[PDB]
């Protein structure tokens, strides 16, 4: 896959900053570009983990895999760690669109079975029933790159 | 220059016309000083007028963002006219 | 450091921003290009609490914090013998679905 953490084997300290108001579960881009998750993050924490230059990661919320930005894009990589100090890998919120945020709080409260009984148009409860999704962002991230 | 943007019940909101162009609709509307919402009540147009203020200040900032709030009361109506606004 | 507000009577409310340090009387100069009444035609509020001209909006507990563009803090606005302080509430949502308790 062209979106895949390198085995460079050398390695980088991180420290991930959730400077988000989300519970953020990270992943690592493995190998062969399949997504692994990672121990989850609550808001306003910082954790400083090991990772190697040349991996892959992305940010999501925990619970609902919304996205997340980190460094103000979608992809993490890791570079050599200059002076012995830490790379950082700060973590926010993007400012969704009214319609996503909309849709991320109906997701929160209606179970997916109960979307049927919702009094909305048909092209809503298609928007609904599109959870985001890594796989889906792999995809789109792909092309972009391409 | 401001424009005004009015609820089904009545209330008007009287904005920056550059926050209204958030919207895709309310700029089509505006291209092409006053639209009249028919569908939409007040307690869910106050809200859409906030993500106008909420969109502007953080697109493109650097400071922390914050969550944009919905209460669960609001949710569905509010989903249905940013659908309909295309913000 | 700016400060976000609705400007509100009766059932007009404006949405503005204004810097913390500027003052109720410059806020009543904005309210007049918008309505078209002059600052000794209105009296601004935070509740009941009529805003003295010359004091700033920090003063009068609009700051950075508590004025947020996502939540914004109310000014309430009365014309002029002058009016009482009259600001009609947004509607009511509706009961929530039973799908979502
Ligand atoms: C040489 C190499 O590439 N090793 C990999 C490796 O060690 N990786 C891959 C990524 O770069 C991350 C790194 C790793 O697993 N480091 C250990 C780790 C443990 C916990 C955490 C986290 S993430 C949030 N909280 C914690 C505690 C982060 C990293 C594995 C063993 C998975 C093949
Ligand atoms: C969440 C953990 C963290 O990293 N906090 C933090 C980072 C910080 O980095 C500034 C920086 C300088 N050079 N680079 C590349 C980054 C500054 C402050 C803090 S903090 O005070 O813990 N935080 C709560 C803002």
């Amino acid at each position: 896959p062209v979106l895949r953490s390198v085995n460079s084997r050398e390695p980088s300290q991180v420290i991930f900053c959730n400077r988000s108001p989300r519970v953020v579960l990270p992943v690592w881009l493995n190998f062969d570009g399949e997504p692994q998750p990672y121990p989850t993050l609550p808001p306003g924490t910082g954790r400083r983990i090991h990772s190697y230059r040349g991996h892959l990661w992305l940010f999501r919320d925990a619970g609902t895999h919304d996205g997340l930005l980190v460094n103000q894009t979608e992809l993490f990589v890791p570079s050599l760690n200059v002076d012995g100090q830490p790379i950082f890998a700060n973590i926010t919120l993007p400012v969704y669109t009214l319609k996503e945020r909309c849709l991320q709080v109906v997701r929160s409260l209606v179970k997916p079975e109960n979307y049927r009984r919702l009094d909305i148009v048909r092209s809503l409860y298609e928007d609904l029933e599109d959870h985001p999704n890594v796989q889906k962002d792999l995809e789109r991230l792909t092309q972009e790159r391409i | 220059m401001y424009v005004k943007l009015i609820s089904s019940d009545g209330h008007e909101f009287i904005v920056k016309r550059e926050h209204a162009l958030t919207s895709g609709t309310i700029k089509a509307m505006l291209s092409g000083n006053e639209v009249n919402f028919r569908e939409i009540p007040s307690h869910v147009l106050s809200k859409v007028c906030m993500y106008f203020t909420y969109k502007v200040r953080y697109t493109n900032s650097s400071t922390e963002i914050p969550e944009f709030p919905i209460a669960p009361e609001i949710a569905l109506e509010l989903l249905m006219a940013a659908n309909f606004l295309d913000c | 450091m700016d400060v976000f507000l609705m400007i509100r009577r009766h059932k007009t409310t404006i949405f503005t921003d204004a810097k913390e340090s500027s003052t109720v009387f410059e806020l009543k100069r904005i309210v007049e290009g918008i309505l078209k009444r002059p600052p000794d035609e209105q009296r601004l509020y935070k509740d009941d609490q009529l805003l003295d001209d010359g004091k700033t909006l920090g003063e009068c507990g609009f700051t950075s914090q508590t004025a947020r563009p996502q939540a914004p803090a109310t000014v309430g606005l009365a014309f002029r013998t002058f009016e009482a302080l009259c600001i009609e509430p947004f509607s009511s949502p509706p009961e929530l679905p039973d799908v979502m308790k």
